[PDB]
């Protein structure tokens, strides 16, 4: 069948040697079964047991009946004969048979012969695989059929190699079999030519039969003894030319050592360096169909090529994803701009840059992908996500981002995975780094070229760190924002803060600062500020923020502030405030010195009542005094007419007093949790009322009058 | 049970016995090959795929 | 259905059998003519 190519030219060759050594035995078998006899006359001077051979001649006169001729033929044929001149044809037909089994050997036993046939079929499709050519010419667009097959085809492959390169078994049979036609060779080639003499046309025989015939010694003639000569000299070249070639199989495999395929000649030519050398009952297959024909082995190499496995998985990437699919995949986030968040996803299909409308671009656990030029294709990409990426860059890519990008995400958790060629991006402004890049005296020098980013402005930092870095205080020149999350590691200024005069906000969440150094009053174009879990209990140092003319916000919550200093009055600048899940059991007058205030949230503390001054902060609009002791309001609280949203939930609130009316702004309120029972009917006639915007109990709620729930409704449904 | 971590496949009766080994004395790896369509996880998986 | 049935003994008896069917055709081949 399929099986002509396993057979090397000395196996056909062999093959066609026994093919005719059976020819001849059978045809000299046939022959003798039916015109082979001996003509046997007897001698009548006898000397010694011999025939002593002792007017026109006359012929001599044996007087015996031809069924006495019959009989002393046969018995002379029987007695003496040669039993190799009587059975050659015989003894080669088993030569032969023999032979046959040795050959077919590995090829009738099933045990080999499965892998023979899996390892047949498997490089017949390797060599007709429609992808295997491609790949050959590649030194595209691809069906997603044909990625499938193909794709199997890299399956079953690696299966077959799991399978039988560990084996060693068809070389060690083959080696047996080889052995044994060899050495089976050289005994009959010694043997029938030892005994090749013995066939003779003329015989003597004397086998003392005279109580039958009376004569002694008999001289007969077997005719086919020239003709059994050269039908032995004929065959017993024929196991020579089987020898030879049985010889040079055998050598020819000692030498080889094919128990290891060498596949870097075709590996390094075609520059598929991912070519394995394979082990034994794989190499030596290998080499047979070498020896048929080298090109068999480089059309399987290359479906042992890693880089072409990878490269069919990202055709089939590429055919998978539909651009439609990209496009409802494609959202909004918190800032207006369209994200397509690729996540856990093994490589790009450029179909993604043919959406330009993209605007943020977010990478997670994507592994080492390389930007193609195409990216050039995405003019809306201001701003990028990458997490845990070691991704790479082409130039046309980097020329692109280098005007085409605005903002900068990384989040990575090993220095590596950062990029080095971000320093080349000019047209940075607001960069973001997670993940710990502290090191041991090479700190903060890995990210070193900052300085190199000129148009930087925003900086998020979450790294653990408890240095300030001097790259990032050089680069602090021209940054307006700078954001740090320690998230738990205690950091030490330096006094290095305050070189970054032009910063106007300034975040510390959870760097466990504990105290306010002198640097942060230094920044004069500072206006905000974020302090979060500091641990800050003693926060008196507020004077020295009279400093700051532009001082718009500040939060210090979720700290140990029980009390508040009165220096705070002094900061009338002031216009939000958020210090909750803090233990303040007291509310200043002096507080109320920074009218300017708008937000307040001074939830989750000890407050137990609100004071009269609260009509002096009128430009308030937004105060959350949730997980509180509030049990009292006070009419001033409804003095501010513009108060838009109010956060009171969960307090211990008895009654809420009548004059919520006066609350003209209200927008949204919360109450669930208040230790109310009846709500005030001017709750129900603020214009701004809405259900959501009502946040209370249902039980409650339903002390109101059935107009103010209808309205509340039709406003819920309007 | 121990490669593929699926506990199926628990055992057979006499025929099946009988008509596995034959075939594993044919080919240890067909026998492999066939048992996937008696194990009762890789149903689940199948099941699930197709669902 | 065929092949896949027989183990190496299986094929060892069979190509035996063959043998000997060989053997018992030619035998009675040759006392039909010769003996």
């Amino acid at each position: 069948p399929a099986y002509r190519i396993l057979k090397p030219w000395w196996d056909v060759f062999t093959d066609y040697i026994s093919i005719v050594m059976l020819m001849i035995a059978v045809f000299g078998g046939t022959l003798q079964v039916t015109q082979d006899k001996m003509i046997c006359l007897p001698c009548k001077w006898v000397t010694k047991d011999s025939c002593n051979d002792s007017t026109g001649p006359t012929g001599i006169k044996y007087d015996l009946d031809r069924h006495q001729y019959n009989y002393v033929d046969a018995v002379c044929y029987e007695n003496r004969l040669h039993w190799f001149a009587k059975y050659f044809p015989y003894l080669v037909l088993l030569h032969t048979l023999i032979f046959l089994a040795c050959s077919n050997f590995w090829f009738k036993f099933p045990r080999t012969s499965s892998k023979l046939e899996h390892f047949v079929s498997i490089l017949l499709k390797c060599f007709d695989s429609p992808w295997t050519t491609r790949a050959l010419s590649e030194t595209g667009v691809l069906d997603k059929k044909e990625g499938e097959q193909a794709k199997a085809l890299f399956e079953k492959v690696k299966k077959f190699r799991t399978h039988v390169e560990e084996g060693d078994i068809v070389y060690r049979l083959y080696m047996r079999q080889t052995i044994i036609k060899v050495i089976k060779f050289a005994l009959i080639i010694c043997y029938t030519v030892y005994y090749v003499h013995n066939i003779k046309f003329d015989v003597d025989c004397t086998v003392d039969i005279e109580s039958l015939t009376g004569y002694r010694t008999y001289r007969c003639a077997h005719p086919l003894a020239t003709l059994f000569k050269i039908l032995a000299s004929f065959y017993i070249s024929l196991v020579i030319f089987y020898g030879l070639i049985c010889m040079y199989t055998l050598w020819w495999m000692l030498r080889r050592s094919l128990k290891k395929y060498s596949f870097e000649s075709i590996r390094e030519e075609s520059s598929y360096s991912d070519i394995p050398d394979v082990k034994n009952d794989f190499a030596f297959m290998l080499h047979l169909i070498d020896q048929y024909d080298p090109l068999y082995s480089k059309r399987f190499a290359v479906f042992l090529s890693e880089v072409s496995e990878n490269k069919l998985r990202q055709l089939n990437l590429n055919n998978e994803w539909t651009l439609d699919k990209l496009r409802q995949r494609l959202t909004k986030n918190a800032q207006d701009k369209l994200e397509l968040h690729l996540f856990m996803l093994s490589g790009i299909p450029d179909t993604v840059f043919d959406l330009v409308e993209l605007e943020v671009l977010k990478l997670e656990l994507i592994p080492d992908v390389t930007i193609p030029p195409s990216i050039a294709q995405l003019t809306g990409l201001k701003e990028l996500w990458l997490y845990h990426t070691a991704a790479k860059i082409e130039a046309p890519a980097l020329a692109f981002l280098r005007e085409n990008l605005r903002a900068l995400h990384i989040k990575f958790t090993d220095i590596k995975e950062i990029p080095l060629w971000i320093y080349s991006l000019k047209t940075l402004e607001e960069l973001h780094l997670t993940g710990n890049l502290s090191a041991e005296n090479n700190r903060y020098i890995v990210i070193d070229g900052l300085r190199e980013l000129k148009r930087l402005k925003v900086l998020r930092l979450k790294s653990n760190l408890s240095k300030l870095p001097q790259v990032v205080t050089d680069v602090g020149v021209h940054l307006q924002k700078l954001s740090i999350n320690n998230e738990g590691t205690k950091l030490i200024v330096l006094n290095s803060l305050k070189k970054m005069v032009n910063l106007t906000e300034l975040e510390l969440i959870r760097c466990d600062l504990e105290r306010i150094p002198h640097s942060i009053f230094s920044l004069h174009n500072l206006q905000e500020i974020d302090l979060k879990d500091n641990n800050l209990k003693t926060i008196e140092e507020i004077i020295s923020f009279q400093h700051l003319h532009r001082l718009t916000c500040l939060k210090l919550w979720y700290n140990h502030i029980a009390y508040i200093p009165i220096q705070i009055g002094n900061l009338t600048n002031l216009e939000r405030l958020y210090l909750n899940r803090n233990k303040i059991e007291k509310i200043p007058t002096q507080l109320f010195y920074c009218r300017k205030l708008r937000y307040l949230d001074l939830s989750h503390n000890n407050l137990t009542f609100l004071p009269a001054d609260i009509g002096l902060l009128q430009n308030l609009q937004n105060l959350a005094v949730t997980a509180n002791r509030i049990e009292a309001l006070p009419p001033e609280l409804f003095q501010c007419r513009k108060l838009r949203a109010l956060h009171l939930g969960n307090n211990v609130l008895q009654s809420l007093p009548s004059r919520v009316g006066e609350l003209t702004n209200l927008t949204q309120i919360e109450l669930r949790g208040n230790r109310l029972e009846c709500l005030p009917v001017e709750l129900g006639e603020c214009p701004l009322l809405k259900r959501s915007g009502l946040v209370v109990e249902e039980d409650l709620f339903s002390t109101l009058p059935p107009e103010v729930k209808e309205r509340l409704w039709r406003a819920d449904k309007e | 049970r121990q490669e593929t971590g699926i506990d199926d496949i628990p055992d057979v009766k006499n025929d099946f016995a009988f008509m596995l080994h034959m075939i594993d004395q044919y080919d240890p790896l067909y026998s492999k090959r066939f048992a996937v369509f008696l194990s009762e996880v890789s149903e689940n998986k199948l099941k699930q795929l197709n669902l | 259905a065929f092949r896949v049935l027989k183990p190496w003994w299986d094929v060892f008896t069979d190509y035996l059998s063959v043998a000997m069917l060989m053997i018992g055709v030619f035998g009675c081949t040759l006392q039909v003519m010769q003996d």
